[PDB]
């Protein structure tokens, strides 16, 4: 048993 | 503001006005896109120059966190600007803007990933990462009934959407747990140890971004899986990190000899 | 503690810079270091506090001069250009660019026509980077699209006849050759102001002038696509003609005015510019 | 009689994503 997660999204600022 | 979001019963509407950067300069309409998946406007309102998107929420690239006690789905506008009179330069800069979602929630098992501050203590905002920065990835599945488990991580990879087979895209963990970004180069990545709880996995990565993106955006997939809370690791099943320091691979538990297999790349059972 | 030092000798200047440049931990590595946009390698290493050494001749390396009534400024950079990630792909780190500066103080009429009987008798053209009101001189830093460049285009004013000063031709480039790629032409065509032709800008010459051997404009600051040390070049080709010879075709100073839609001398006959517009104002 | 002069390095924001407020 197992699952895909996601994490997003991640902004990269300056 | 010049961005009104509308969190409905099943769709978002986002109404952007063109005058977005509040200069009076208009932008073009065909500029402006929702999501990684760059859907187009829905409608535009000419008197007042904004443009409206509306999707559903599990459309154009959006992306749902399962919280305890809520849902929370996450998207963005894009600004991309049409080519100048001459496309070597650029007069208008890009632009992203981050869109969210909330609607409170209503034995199988649910997994789930949370950015964290550096201290670990609390979860953090998804913006404001620059080039030098760490990500803190918490991985955890629930508390069920059922008996205790531990958690694993069997590959991330990162792309410029939730789709990880998509180019570009680059693995941070492969080969059934191997973290292979802090392998090379100058990086830190790596588990942390020892684990909060055994059904809890952490890892700090080195941020990056990906060459030829102006949108400066990243999203990551994951694939975690549960043993039982007290099988012995293998190769199949397993945390390991690269030290450059004693240039060596270290499970978070288990025997040494297990991540041999991390340095030939591949760990498959055959 | 100096990150940077530099020493404006005689006939060249001397660049000490330290490995730990950010103090995030990490020493850089030496080869990621460079002096100038011809990139010259450092020429010495101190491996006791992590320095490297470059030492350039002040006309060397892709310097550029800059030369005022009583002083002599040449003007350079550090590059740090991180080297590619074990994956191409991905990008840990940017590049970043350190200014440089060395300041030195200097040391029967004619005309650049007919004679030059003088070593001493030599034009000097000088362009200033200005303030929005042109009473002084600005940073070359802290520019954001959206901002403007002042320029001011002059010509020594010394025991010589009344000039006229005109602009040929204005190229940004990424290095002072302008015949490098990428490049963009902001003025062209022997005076034309080509980049206030175009999109949103409100680039053009200054009207009138302040003598007839100055001549101003305003460009709207841009960037070069694909560039990740955000910096601009410009190299002009100046010229002159005496002060009170009428303006053609060949020595104009032009400007594109949107509100009315057409093509502005700074002086001369509105017909002038119409050559502009056609691209090409050379003799048949 | 004519000269080309060079004005810069002229150096910009690293922030490609810089906008007015
Ligand atoms: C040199 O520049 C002078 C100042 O601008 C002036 O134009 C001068 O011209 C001579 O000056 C004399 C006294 O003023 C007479 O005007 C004479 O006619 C004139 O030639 C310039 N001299 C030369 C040789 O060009």
């Amino acid at each position: 048993v197992a699952a895909d997660v996601v994490i997003g999204p991640v902004l990269l600022s300056a | 503001t010049p961005v009104a979001v509308q969190c409905q019963e099943a769709q978002l509407v986002v109404t952007v006005h063109r005058d977005l950067f509040g200069t009076g300069r208009l932008i073009n309409a065909a500029d402006l896109t929702l999501g990684p998946a760059a859907c187009k406007h829905s409608s535009l309102n000419a008197a007042h120059n904004t443009v409206t998107f509306a999707a559903g929420l599990h459309e154009c690239g959006s992306v749902v966190q399962v919280t305890p006690d809520t849902l929370i789905y996450r998207t963005l506008i894009n600004y991309d600007p049409s080519p100048a009179s001459n496309p070597v330069i650029i007069r208008t800069n890009p632009a992203v803007i981050p869109i969210e979602c909330h609607y409170p929630r209503r034995e199988r098992l649910v997994f789930s990933l949370r950015l964290m501050s550096d201290d670990w203590s609390t979860e953090r905002p998804f913006t404001g990462f620059q080039l030098g920065d760490i990500l803190n990835i918490q991985a955890e599945v629930s508390t069920e009934n059922h008996v205790p488990l531990r958690l694993f991580v069997d590959s991330c990879v990162a792309a410029l959407s939730p789709d990880g087979d998509s180019s570009p895209h680059y693995a941070i963990i492969d080969f059934n747990g191997c973290l292979v970004d802090g392998r090379v180069d100058d990086t830190s990545s790596a588990f942390i140890t020892p684990r909060p709880r055994e059904d809890v996995l952490r890892f700090r990565i080195d941020v990056f971004r990906f060459a030829g993106d102006n949108r400066n955006l990243i999203y990551i997939t994951c694939h975690l899986k549960v043993t039982p809370a007290d099988q012995g690791p293998d190769p199949q099943n397993k945390a390991c990190s690269f030290n450059k320091a004693r240039n060596t691979w270290v499970p978070v538990e288990g025997s040494r000899d297990v991540c041999n297999c991390c340095e030939t790349g591949n760990c498959e059972p055959p």
